[PDB]
RNA sequence: AGGACCGAACCGACUAAUGUUGAAAAAUUAGCGGAUGACUUGUGGCUGGGGGUGAAAGGCCAAUCAAACCGGGAGAUAGCU
RNA sequence: GCUCGCCGGAAGACCAAGGGUUCCUGUCCAACGUUAAUCGGGGCAGGGUGAGUCGACCCCUAAGGCGAGGCCGAAAGGCGUAGUCGAUGGGAAACAGGUUAAUAUUCCUGUACUUGGUGUUACUGCGAAGGGGGGACGGAGAAGGCUAUGUUGGCCGGGCGACGGUUGUCCCGGUUUAAGCGUGUAGGCUGGUUUUCCAGGCAAAUCCGGAAAAUCAAGGCUGAGGCGUGAUGACGAGGCACUACGGUGCUGAAGCAACAAAUGCCCUGCUUCCAGGAAAAGCCUCUAAGCAUCAGGUAACAUCAAAUCGUACCCCAAACCGACACAGGUGGUCAGGUAGAGAAUACCAAGGCGCUUGAGAGAACUCGGGUGAAGGAACUAGGCAAAAUGGUGCCGUAACUUCGGGAGAAGGCACGCUGAUAUGUAGGUGAGGUCCCUCGCGGAUGGAGCUGAAAUCAGUCGAAGAUACCAGCUGGCUGCAACUGUUUAUUAAAAACACAGCACUGUGCAAACACGAAAGUGGACGUAUACGGUGUGACGCCUGCCCGGUGCCGGAAGGUUAAUU
């Protein structure tokens, strides 16, 4: 048989405004 | 969660519909694009 | 009358219901009846048109004449009959051909009376007749404007409306807002002032009424965010602008009457 | 009454089938396979006057084809519909 | 009689641990509030983007919103990388 | 195949909107199942849905949509009239049993029902795009009779119990039977009937509505359930047998009573409150344009007919939406026993599944958990967490107030089991038998049987008697908003917002204002005790000074000035 090759998952922008630096 | 689409036929095929797309002015502007490309898959009827 | 209700809750504190033990329940007399839904402010075009409408029971439209077409004929009155519309009572009537109409109840109108519509009217609380035989410095409601329209004139559940004077053709008319507006000699008039004249007794008491009766909670200007309302927002509670209308009219004591229209028949209007 | 030329076109096939070889004897019915223009008049006036045998009744449905993928692509058999007859007391086909 | 109380289904999302390339791109567990009403809900019709709708938070209008998304002038332009 | 676990208002059954061969056998293992694989919702081959009654289509309308004309707009278009579209609602119908490996209210015996044209039988006012009665309607509680089911007894069949008893007051199992057709029922509704009249219902009306007059005690409507009939049939505990030992064929008794009882029926009813609770059609009915002794009309019955499409399968899920066989998300239908107030929760049945990686050892540590010497908040931002309280009956219960609450305030006591009051009463249901009866599904009447709490008193047992599950932490002094509510789905429920009450101001109805350039449309089929705009937020006491800035209101002698000239 075969198969596909799945991809570009919608990635949040990997963070939240974690850094907190003021 | 209630997700972004559930699905209820007799609502989507009169609000999406060929002839819902024949009613108005700019679906005979988009049935008049989907031949350019030529889509085998018209429009939403089943 | 104006029975009070007391703390059995919270929130019911400060209710008055008015009871005119008079009025009949049962059944509305049917074929005057049909239906009018309300569409809460939203026009064909389908936006907002009028704010804060929306809610409320379903409520059914009662035919009422506001002619009296039937002139010189006597009738008696039959039954009084809570309105749903209107925040006057109605009185189911009784022609004596057969027919039944629905008047507004002046304030005099017992269950069982009798009025005679037309020019060789009696002079009691329930009449009807033109506006040459009126004698002056009487109480009229139920006032047309032009001969034959319907009376929008003194129309509401406690209002009443005097005929001052007379000049020819023309006779002179000191509204509830004390408005002098003359008007002609042949629009239609009554006698006496309307039934619930203590409807302005009434209070609500809670939100509950307010979304019965239909008017829903009217937003407050000044904390809306500052794109949605010229009131608007600032971190705070700031004010200092001039109060207007959503639409940048200023609102206290700027006039907005936009008519040179009716000018030659209102005379003076109020302070 | 339909006429013979219309007649004469309604039929396929009869159609094999363990309910078939149930419903032949142990309730004497047969099993067509007509086509898709076909309602129960165009089935009762064409049992009698093509084997000239009576009939008792009809019945059909329609049968929706299943999905076959011949090689990898996709394949959507002609849909047909399946009448049942039932012939009357005292009947017997060729 | 009750925007009355206690408490189910149903809603709702307050507290805490777990879970945070987890089972789930917002949830499990254990406690919680409303719970014949300004409720909740089935299905269906209506409201178009400088517009709608909004118990009005600048929240929401298909997981995106201080102007949604899809083509186009678009090879916008970038004196900065 | 046997144990053992677990759900059982779900993790059960049937359907909804959804999905498109997943259902059933014959195979087949490469890929697919967070493994192996004979197995699979996987490939491959075949088999599988049946109707006058269920549903859609169809007859009729709501919100809206389309909308010739017409009105309006640079054009497209925009609303909008007559219409014709528009389910989630209104209108014909029917059920019980058997069957296949799969469907079946659809197939089969059984027995019923409707709706259309027909031909005849006697009857001879039908006629309508029109007239009226109807369909026809909200919310709450409260009862009254009732069944679906549940329990027990009587009965019938089987068994005398692997180990102390267990031919007895013992144990098991079963005891079901429908629509339809007559029965007019507990009750609910409402006074009927002709005589003549009549500014009315668009015209006419023999129909409504109204005016009388006579005249009667009674006309129907409306209906759940139970009995009848459906019923010699079907099923039916199980025995009777061979075969493909999977199945199936052939037989078959009892089929009663009482009490309990709804969130299901009457009920679309009643009472009563205010926020005052669709239309149209099928139908009932009256008439004109039209009529002819015709036609049509219901009074009969032999008929003839009543399509097309959906029908398999899962349906709070491994089959839908979430990219996955994902602790997620969705609506309606039916609720079994036992302690409880109860659809909560607990243990169970019928049915279902035991969770697609499993074995081994028992480290730190993580998570979810049980208990703890002594001290009790010393911990810490803060009692966050945890613990603890928890149920009814009865006693008892403050300052404070708008008199309602606070309050369930606080704190207490009682309770398991057996026996007696009473071999199970107080309470209900209620046949025996008279009794009268307008004889019926009637009652006057009476107690058999049946079920039936708590109480009290005595005794006994436990460390512990509301023992498990379940099931409020309470007071004290405070700010803040009156409160019930609701919002940042996905970090913020708050002191935010909103509310009723008030104050002003606008608005004379072609309103005032808003969307649309307009047409119109809301406001409102409303009329200043109404609507819009803004301000603050219940009530309680209160709301003082200033018009210079700023705006708004009126006033117009002068200064000031366009387009024109
Ligand atoms: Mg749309
Ligand atoms: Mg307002
Ligand atoms: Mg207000
Ligand atoms: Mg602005
Ligand atoms: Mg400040
Ligand atoms: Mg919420
Ligand atoms: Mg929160
Ligand atoms: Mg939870
Ligand atoms: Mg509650
Ligand atoms: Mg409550
Ligand atoms: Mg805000
Ligand atoms: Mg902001
Ligand atoms: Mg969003
Ligand atoms: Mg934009
Ligand atoms: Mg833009
Ligand atoms: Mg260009
Ligand atoms: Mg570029
Ligand atoms: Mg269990
Ligand atoms: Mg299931
Ligand atoms: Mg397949
Ligand atoms: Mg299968
Ligand atoms: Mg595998
Ligand atoms: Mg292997
Ligand atoms: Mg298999
Ligand atoms: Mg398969
Ligand atoms: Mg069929
Ligand atoms: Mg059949
Ligand atoms: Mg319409
Ligand atoms: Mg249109
Ligand atoms: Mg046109
Ligand atoms: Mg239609
Ligand atoms: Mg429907
Ligand atoms: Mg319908
Ligand atoms: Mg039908
Ligand atoms: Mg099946
Ligand atoms: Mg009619
Ligand atoms: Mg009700
Ligand atoms: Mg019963
Ligand atoms: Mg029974
Ligand atoms: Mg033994
Ligand atoms: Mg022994
Ligand atoms: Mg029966
Ligand atoms: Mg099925
Ligand atoms: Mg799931
Ligand atoms: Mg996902
Ligand atoms: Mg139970
Ligand atoms: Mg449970
Ligand atoms: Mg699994
Ligand atoms: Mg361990
Ligand atoms: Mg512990
Ligand atoms: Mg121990
Ligand atoms: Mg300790
Ligand atoms: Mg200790
Ligand atoms: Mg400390
Ligand atoms: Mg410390
Ligand atoms: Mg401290
Ligand atoms: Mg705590
Ligand atoms: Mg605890
Ligand atoms: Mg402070
Ligand atoms: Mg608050
Ligand atoms: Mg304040
Ligand atoms: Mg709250
Ligand atoms: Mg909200
Ligand atoms: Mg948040
Ligand atoms: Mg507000
Ligand atoms: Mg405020
Ligand atoms: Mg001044
Ligand atoms: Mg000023
Ligand atoms: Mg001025």
């Amino acid at each position: 048989a075969a198969a596909a090759a799945a991809a570009a998952a919608a990635a949040a922008a990997a963070a939240a405004a974690a850094a907190a630096a003021a | 969660m209630k997700r972004t689409f559930q699905p209820s036929v007799l609502k989507r095929n009169r609000s999406h519909g060929f002839r819902a797309r024949m009613a108005t002015k700019n679906g005979r502007q988009v049935l008049a694009r989907r031949r350019a490309k030529g889509r085998a898959r018209l429009t939403v009827s089943k | 009358a104006v029975v009070k209700c007391k703390p059995t809750s919270p929130g019911r504190r400060h209710v008055v219901k008015v009871v005119n033990p008079e009025l009949h329940k049962g059944k509305p007399f049917a074929p005057l009846l049909e239906k009018n839904s309300k569409s809460g402010g939203r026009n064909n075009n389908g936006r907002i048109t009028t704010r804060h409408i929306g809610g409320g029971h379903k409520q059914a439209y009662r035919i009422v004449d506001f002619k009296r077409n039937k002139d010189g004929i006597p009738a008696v009155v039959e039954r009084l009959e809570y309105d749903p519309n209107r925040s006057a009572n109605i009185a189911l009537v009784l022609y004596k051909d057969g027919e039944r109409r629905y008047i507004l109840a002046p304030k005099g109108l017992k269950a069982g009376d009798q009025i005679q519509s037309g020019v060789d009217a009696a002079i009691k609380p329930g009449n009807t007749l033109p506006m040459r035989n009126i004698p002056v410095g009487s109480t009229v409601h139920n006032v047309e404007m032009k001969p034959g329209k319907g009376g929008q004139l003194a129309r509401s559940a406690g209002t009443y409306v005097q005929i001052v004077a007379r000049d020819g053709a023309y006779v002179t008319l000191r509204l509830r807002s004390g408005e002098m507006r003359k008007v002609e000699a042949d629009c239609r008039a009554t006698l006496g002032e309307v039934g619930n004249a203590e409807h302005m007794l009434r209070v609500l008491g809670k939100a509950g009424a307010a979304r019965w009766r239909g008017v829903r909670p009217t937003v407050r200007g000044t904390a809306m965010n500052p794109v949605d309302h010229p009131h608007g927002g600032g971190e705070g509670r700031n004010f200092g602008k001039h109060p207007v209308t959503p639409w940048g009219v200023q609102t206290k004591g700027k006039k907005t009457r936009s008519n040179k229209r009716t000018d030659k028949f209102i005379v003076r209007r109020r302070s | 009454m339909i006429r013979e030329e219309r007649l004469l076109k309604v039929l396929r096939a009869p159609h094999v089938s363990e309910k078939a070889s149930t419903a032949m004897e142990k309730s004497n019915t047969i099993v067509l396979k007509v086509a898709k223009d076909a309602t129960k008049a165009e089935i009762k006036a064409a049992v009698q006057k093509l084997f000239e045998v009576e009939v008792e009744v009809v019945n059909t449905l329609v049968v929706k084809g299943k999905v076959k993928r011949h090689g990898q692509r996709i394949g959507r058999r002609s849909d047909w519909k399946k009448a049942y007859v039932t012939l009357k007391e005292g009947q017997n086909l060729d």
